[PDB]
């Protein structure tokens, strides 16, 4: 499961930001916007606009 | 205070263009080439302009970006500069390193070449613009020089960054010069007091070259919401 919080954590801060997550996922911008905004508002409790391991769990 | 990451106003490597040789969110124009760890904005040729703009306007009170970059050039002089942008309007082409001028905002200009034979350059520069300004190129617009500094930014050994703090209507530029890996070891450049901007409108960044040429590449575009 670390395994996957780090595949995509390229500048190596154990945080996910939005430009981590679009590579993740690479179809349209508007498309990609709309699931990257789904994870934030998902998983992006303190709403710093990073996802640590704990709200990935 | 605190900060929020704002993907959609941001970019940076290792993955940092699409396929199709696209900028997620952002418009890159002119002679601007993208590439996976860097945009080389304006390369080391004769009369470049390119700029990279947000597509979405943005919308926040106050933020803050951190921007890096690398200028470079064989001469200890070098030509023209870059430019780093809030404003209303996408200003793609046009005159100003690359970019539109009659700009409605801020634009904080990496002046190479010392245009009006001051000895005054390289430096960095905070220019004011609500729609009806014209840039006076040839003279760095140093009358129009909300404020200042002369830090040289030039073929140093580690990418330039700079973080420009926009709080409570008074923005500010710290600059790491590039001499340090200390991405937060920042050196106080300038600031402006008592200042307004549009409420929303895009970021970009720009830059151009003339008779003189560096390369002007930026690494990153990191943006936040405070
Ligand atoms: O030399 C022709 C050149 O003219 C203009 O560039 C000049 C000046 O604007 C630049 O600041 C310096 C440094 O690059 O070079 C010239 O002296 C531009 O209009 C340019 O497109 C043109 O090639
Ligand atoms: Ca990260
Ligand atoms: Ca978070
Ligand atoms: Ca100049
Ligand atoms: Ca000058």
């Amino acid at each position: 499961q670390l395994h996957y919080f780090k595949m995509h954590d390229y500048d190596g801060n154990n945080l996910l930001d939005g430009l981590e997550l679009s590579t993740a996922i690479t179809m349209s911008e508007d498309e990609l916007i709309n699931i990257i905004d789904g994870v934030l508002r998902d998983d992006d409790k303190n709403n710093d606009g990073y996802i640590d391991y704990a709200e990935f769990a | 205070p605190h900060r929020r990451f704002e993907y959609k106003y941001s970019f940076k490597g290792p993955h940092l263009v699409q396929s199709d040789g696209t900028v997620p969110f952002w418009a890159h124009a002119g002679n601007a080439i993208p590439s996976s760890d860097q945009i080389r904005v304006a390369p080391s040729l004769k009369s470049q302009r390119g700029s990279v703009w947000t597509k979405t306007k943005a919308a926040f009170e106050n933020w803050e970006v951190e921007v890096t970059f690398r200028v470079t050039g064989r001469g200890r002089i070098g030509a023209d500069g870059l430019a780093i942008w809030y404003a209303e309007n996408q200003g793609l082409e046009g005159p100003v390193f690359g970019s539109a001028d009659l700009w409605n905002g801020v634009g904080i200009f990496f002046d190479s070449f010392d245009n009006d034979g001051k000895k005054n350059n390289p430096a960095i520069v905070i220019i004011g613009n609500n729609g009806q300004i014209h840039y006076d190129h040839q003279n760095d617009g140093a009358s129009q020089a909300l404020a200042s500094c002369q830090r040289d930014f030039r073929n140093k050994p580690y990418p330039v960054r700079a973080k420009i703090t926009y709080y409570q209507n008074t923005l500010t530029v710290m600059i790491n010069n590039g001499f340090t890996p200390d991405k937060n070891d920042y050196e106080f450049c300038a600031k402006v007091e008592n200042m307004i901007i549009p409420a929303q409108g895009h970021f970009g960044i720009s830059a151009a070259t003339g008779g003189l040429a560096d390369d002007h590449d930026v690494l990153s575009f990191l943006t936040f919401q405070l």
